[PDB]
């Protein structure tokens, strides 16, 4: 079911600090 | 196959505040666990789920427009969901005015 | 020199203060300042918490479980939660793109090596690649 | 002159690829085609 | 190998795995073998100490001598024997040589038959090409290399194919809430997941093959 | 030895390339290239597929199969060509003949 | 009696065991394997089967028949080799002959 | 040296063997992949 | 032992010189973020009217580019960056594009950021970076990018 | 007549041990209750994250292990037993581990509980079991295992 | 043998137990047999009393 | 043998409530009775 009489904002999901498309050699 | 048809999801259990009043049974206006709601919620998983059906019913009314609409999903395996669990999808933007 | 910062370096000493179970703040990007902390009793797992303020009769912090990666800590910078300074006082961040100009009037671009202050509350900035000192003036703060 | 040969690999290693989303923007565009066969009914047969 | 696998990766399915560079030197080493039977030839360059009998008819033929292994590089010596003392050892500008037969011949300046008379070394292979779309007789044809090649694939093909989906499974379908997937592969109770490409590699060889034996040609010994 | 390049339109002297050999060694070239190629129109080893979801469905039914590969098509008639193509050349080389 | 191993990548001397004779024997021992992998795949004599439960379904066709069995691909593809390999192997040691 | 024999077997028995069920466990896991082939619409001739 | 210096295809920012060049008739290479890279063309003769073409190469004798009326528009030309087909190629689409600020590591084990000045390239294709403040020309490996 | 005992694989309990053999770099193995045996590992180079593996077997000159990235969890590590990959290995799947209490039958038909203190094995591979109290070692058969 | 069916893993269905290297052995000694029969030929080494 | 598990909840002014239906099928010669009950123990629910 659909969140429209209440909204709560995004949960807040704890980061990863390895960056996102990241080269290796 | 679960995997492959599905969409990346942000599984949050919901479990009732501490804030609920005793007496009358219901939930305070504003908490940071719970903004009204009488639900409160625990960190947020990382998931894969399949989704059908996805309907945005509108009803008007004399209080005003409001949406509602039935969605029907399908979990992976070993996952056991509870009533009145969320679900939010960050790739998927929805219109409103 | 400025006492409000103290990272730590090695994980292992991480590792070792959880063990003893004081707390510890871990930054973010763009994004909310989380605490970290150990379990008390029978079962060890982590704990974090979205608050950052002191612990007072009027504030109280909320802990929950959740798998903390490895990652997130050696990657991110951490601090000891008891010793952490809110903020410094000074336009630029440490570890921030700056501009400036070298010695042959010259411009070039470097991050802010160390941030330095005198006894009258002037401040100074060393850049990669120099040693001198620059005034606040003399630096620039290079857009994204 | 030199004879031809494949040689070493190239292509660099990549870790933790994130996905594509279209951005939302009011420009203009252009739909790139697909030129092939059409299927249509066969009218002047229906009004037979 | 990789190369004329363009756009496919062997690799296991129930982890991450790819296989290794040494099962194709492996692979490659068993296919450069293989090709050096199926033509009779000596390859990769090698030292050889050959002993030979005496036969008086081609011996009155200039001393022929058919080499075992083809071709000759070169030649360093070339002694007659009787109990392992030389004889006579032949000076170096009278013999010669046809290098692609190995046909070894002797031309002076100025029983019927014995056992392992003359002695003989020599030098069996091919040098890697110098100039593109060229070759010359003591030099490797480009055909040599895309033949291994090929035998090496039909190995890798093999080992592939298994990889396709599961282990033997032909036709597969899920019906999950609605939902459906369904594929069906070239798997099949008689015929393998790659063996359309091993056939058509098959096809491949034996133009191939055919080919290039003659440019060696056919095999003559006088009885 | 060899063959110098043509130098006019539709034509050679016997010192001079045919314009076939051009060809005939390009057909061996795509004979690789299609080898290739038919590998790679969709996944790997897929011969028939069909997906449905939330009401939209599709079918697709690809030239691979257990008997013969995607390309085979392709390859088949380029051997019938090249057969053609390289059997009438020979007979402007003509066979070899040596005395014994 | 007998040969000795190879010492030098990709080359033998006649006393020298040449690499096939090892693939060979492989190839031999890869046939009693898959005689033994192909009987347990999927339960054993089971060609086809499909299962539907509670609204999940599923079905899977194996590569076993009543023809033939379900790593028969597989060995037809090693005697195919086997042949080849053998064949020209042959031609490495010649014919023998006796008097009379 | 020695001929490869197979010899005698060696699996005990076992009598009355339960169920194993799946332990539940806030931790974290990994999640056991298998890589193969992916089906996707032709989102190209949706669009014609 | 090199070869000279390679120019990069600098994007066109005002849209009175795309314009200007458009109505001279030289082409421009429109990269369309949702649906890929696109050539837009003035058609010649009295008939004035914008074309598109999708045969993404230099024109050849034996590739001849094939043009399609369309209604390009104004927003499209400010919004995404546009080339002269002329310069846009193949030829060096280097990791590190020149005023680029790149990490690099410094002889001292101090990691400095500098922006890439002048880039050129030798025998081997390789990409030979240089770097304000330094004489010394980096290679593609020593260096390392920050974003954002 | 006889082999040396043979060490068993002992479990680590101390995170910081577990970490500090991580930032050596020396690989771990992970029983995890839900989905089996993994290995994980710290990358190398200046690019440091944590890397698993289930190519679940001693590397080798023809087996060489694949390494994809993960973001492995502390409870992981506290929850689930952790091994030295030097270690963990098929050569010893003893059924009465060292240190693990079992039920052996005395000579004078008295059944008595004793922990095993060591384990060695002899040229068939048989298991002799040392317990405290008793010299003579006992054999797989004669020996019991009692469970809760 | 385990390398040419890379990939492929056989395991007994009823248990955990994949088969040894005593059956490969055991299969090996007797292909390398099948071999020496295929091609008259002695493919060990082996003193001989004629 | 049990199917179309369903955790029905209803939302009223004396409290939720769990209630749904679940269609099962026996074994032969079992004649079972209106009212009995069963208990699964393999299977757990959530509730909070
Ligand atoms: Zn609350």
């Amino acid at each position: 079911k659909r969140e429209d009489v209440i909204v709560l904002q995004d949960p807040y999901k704890v980061n990863d600090g390895i960056e996102e498309d990241l080269e290796i050699q | 196959f679960i995997n492959d048809r599905g969409i990346k999801v942000l599984w949050e259990e919901a479990y009732f505040c501490p804030c609920l009043n005793p007496d009358t049974g219901h939930p305070r206006v504003d908490c940071p666990r719970c903004h009204g709601k009488g639900i409160a919620y625990l960190p947020p998983k990382e998931t894969i789920m399949a989704i059908q059906s996805q309907e945005k019913g509108t009803n008007q009314l004399d209080i005003g427009i409001l949406d509602t609409g039935t969605a029907i999903g399908t979990t992976q395996l070993e996952k056991r969901i509870s009533y009145r669990d969320r679900f939010t999808v960050p790739e998927v933007l929805m219109p409103q005015q | 020199p400025i006492q409000d910062a103290k990272p730590i370096d090695d994980i292992v000493d991480i590792m070792t203060y959880l063990k003893n179970g004081k707390v510890l703040r871990v930054k973010q990007d763009n994004q909310g300042d989380i605490l970290v902390r150990m379990s008390p009793g029978k079962h060890k797992f982590t704990e974090v918490s979205r608050d950052l303020d002191k612990e007072s009769f009027y504030y109280k912090r909320h802990w929950v479980l959740y798998n903390v990666s490895v990652n997130s800590l050696i990657t991110f910078d951490v601090y000891l939660d008891e010793e952490y300074s809110e903020t410094t006082k000074v336009k630029y961040p440490k570890d921030t793109i700056v501009e400036y100009t070298r010695e042959d009037q010259e411009k070039d671009v470097a991050m802010i090596k160390e941030i330095l202050t005198d006894n009258n509350g002037n401040y100074f900035y060393a850049l990669i690649g120099e040693t001198m000192l620059f005034d606040e003036n003399k630096l620039n703060k290079v857009k994204d | 002159e030199k004879p031809y040969m494949i040689g070493a690999n190239s292509n660099p290693n990549v870790i933790n690829k994130s996905t594509t989303y279209t951005t939302t923007t009011q420009a203009d565009e252009q739909d790139k085609p697909k030129y092939t066969t059409r299927l249509e009914f066969d009218t002047i047969d229906m009004i037979r | 190998v990789k190369a004329y696998m363009f756009g496919i990766v062997v690799q296991n399915p129930d982890t991450g795995q790819p296989m290794g560079d040494e099962f194709y030197n492996h692979i490659l080493e068993r296919a450069v073998g293989k090709a050096e039977r199926a033509l009779d030839i000596s390859i990769l360059p090698d030292t050889q100490h050959e002993m030979r009998d005496y036969h008086e008819t081609e011996f009155n033929s200039y001393m022929f001598v058919h080499a075992y292994r083809k071709p000759i590089l070169q030649v360093e010596n070339l002694q007659l024997q009787f109990n392992g003392r030389p004889i006579y050892k032949y000076p170096a500008n009278w013999w010669k040589v046809e290098h692609l037969a190995g046909h070894v011949q002797l031309f002076p300046t100025a029983a019927t038959f014995a056992p392992q008379m003359i002695r003989l070394e020599y030098v069996s292979g091919m040098l890697p090409r110098k100039k593109a779309g060229r070759n010359k007789p003591w030099e490797m044809p480009p055909e040599l290399e895309q033949l291994v090649i090929k035998y090496a694939l039909k190995e890798i093909y093999q080992v592939w194919g298994n990889l396709i989906i599961g282990a033997g499974i032909a036709n597969k379908t899920l019906e999950v809430d609605g939902i459906t997937e369904t594929i069906g592969t070239t798997q099949s109770a008689m015929y393998g997941g790659a063996s359309a490409q091993i056939l058509q590699i098959n096809e491949d060889i034996k133009e191939l093959l055919d080919g290039l034996r003659a440019y060696f040609g056919y095999n003559m010994i006088g009885l």
